[PDB]
């Protein structure tokens, strides 16, 4: 999909991959296309957890992270259709925003 | 999982009141909606449970999207967070098409609003002043601009009423329902008709000055002081809970009803006689009067009211 581009920054183990139903533990920084940061788990020093396949996070996230190795870090560029669409998020994400997430898959649990 | 701690962890980092975005957008699908608990402008308010904790959820349909937007943006404003402003947690979206629901998720207060709390119990001077002082401290915070690298503008509330103030477990108040709020950077006749000042009722509010909205707020707050004061016992006597103008207009009063009483005849809620026998209630009476003067420019400021109430508090050896 051209909707979710995945550029590796640092490789993972290349073998331990998230299966549907596993809790992914990640560190992330989220930015708009201009570079303004809007959320970062690294700034609060607490990793963020979500379960693949529960649709807790935007589709681009589940699609980007599912194809990542434990230990891997990657830049996810996610089109609005894969994220917050026309609506965005009040005061944080504008309408039709392409988002950039710098994401590291720390652990599967 | 401890919501307060989650909110504290994320606000230490910075910028946004409430949870981090990605966390906010996990919530709608996980909340257990339990029951409707009240009303908000443009949406019902429900109690929900999230990770076993009670929260309040103001629910909008997509026809009122703009209001969800406006209200959520306000709550997410920098330096907005304050013990006398209702605590914002998250905004999220669920459902499908015409049935899409927009959630504004906040702290839940089991005592309910000032309207509920005043119907439920009578007060002494100390509780009366604590409710009045805390409530005006919230208002003053809204009204006051705060300079920073990322500042807070002056904000006028525009829909103040006893139903829009919550009473916390510790006897203090926080202000809610910010969907008609205006920032200093709108239709004149918006809000709850019973609390509209004369200049809002007759559309003579001066739209050239932001200050007009702030002064409008103070009239409305004067009416709330009256509601609260009626419930303070003195000389073994107390009034029953009533809304302002209860004896002069029908429930759900119309513009025509209110214009007649407030704009034309220029009446105001009456003071029970027993107030003149107690210095504190006499002083409360004078404070109300000075809040709800016909001429906006003559009304006390929220800061003045705050300071006056602080002086009453310490004048009876009452802390806060
Ligand atoms: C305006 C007003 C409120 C909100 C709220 C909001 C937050 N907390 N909360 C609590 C109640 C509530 C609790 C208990 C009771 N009772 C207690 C004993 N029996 C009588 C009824 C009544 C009411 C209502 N709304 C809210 C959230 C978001 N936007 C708002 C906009």
């Amino acid at each position: 999909s051209m909707g979710v581009q995945v550029e590796t920054i640092s490789p993972g183990d290349g073998r331990t991959f998230p299966k549907r139903g596993q809790t992914c533990v990640v560190h992330y920084t989220g930015m708009l296309e201009d570079g303004k940061k809007f959320d970062s788990s690294r700034d609060r020093n607490k990793p963020f957890k979500f379960m693949l396949g529960k649709q807790e996070v935007i589709r681009g996230w589940e699609e980007g992270v599912a194809q990542m190795s434990v230990g891997q870090r990657a830049k996810l560029t996610i089109s609005p259709d894969y994220a917050y669409g026309a609506t965005g998020h009040p005061g944080i994400i504008p309408p039709h925003a392409t988002l950039v997430f710098d994401v590291e898959l720390l652990k599967l649990e | 999982e401890s919501l307060r701690d989650l909110i504290e962890q994320s606000q230490s980092s910075g910028s946004g009141s409430g949870l981090p975005l990605l966390v906010q957008r996990t919530i709608a699908k996980q909340i257990q909606m339990v029951k409707q608990i009240g009303k908000g402008r443009y949406g019902e308010v429900w109690m929900g449970k999230w990770r076993g904790e009670k929260v309040a959820v103001k629910v909008f349909f997509t026809t009122e999207e703009a209001s969800w937007f406006r209200e959520t943006e306000i709550y997410q404003t920098v330096l907005m967070r304050h013990e006398n402003i209702l605590g914002f947690i998250a905004a999220d979206i669920k459902g499908t098409g015409s049935w899409t629901q927009l959630y504004l998720i906040t702290d839940y207060h089991e005592n309910g609003s000032l309207y509920d709390y005043l119907k439920s119990t009578t007060l002494d001077a100390k509780s009366m002043l604590k409710l009045a002082y805390s409530s005006v401290s919230g208002l003053c915070h809204l009204h006051t601009e705060i300079f920073s690298t990322q500042g807070k503008p002056a904000i006028a509330h525009r829909d103040l009423k006893s139903k829009n103030i919550l009473v916390k477990k510790n006897g203090t108040c926080c202000i809610a329902d910010l969907g008609l709020a205006v920032k200093f950077i709108p239709n004149t006749r918006v809000g709850t008709k019973r609390y509209m000042p004369p200049e809002v009722l007759d559309e003579s509010l001066n739209r050239n000055h932001f200050q007009s909205y702030i002064m409008a707020d103070m009239y409305s707050f004067g009416l709330i002081l009256w509601e609260v004061a009626r419930r303070c016992v003195s000389g073994g006597i107390v009034e029953e809970y009533q809304l302002p103008y209860h004896d002069l207009v029908p429930s759900d009063p119309s513009y025509e009803d209110m214009r007649e009483i407030v704009c034309i005849k220029k009446l105001r809620p009456s003071f029970p006689n027993r107030w003149s026998s107690d210095e504190c209630l006499r002083q409360m009476g004078k404070l109300m009067t000075e809040c709800w003067a016909h001429n906006p420019a003559s009304r006390l400021t929220a800061l003045r009211v705050k300071k006056t109430l602080a002086k009453m508090s310490e004048s009876q050896d009452i802390k806060l």
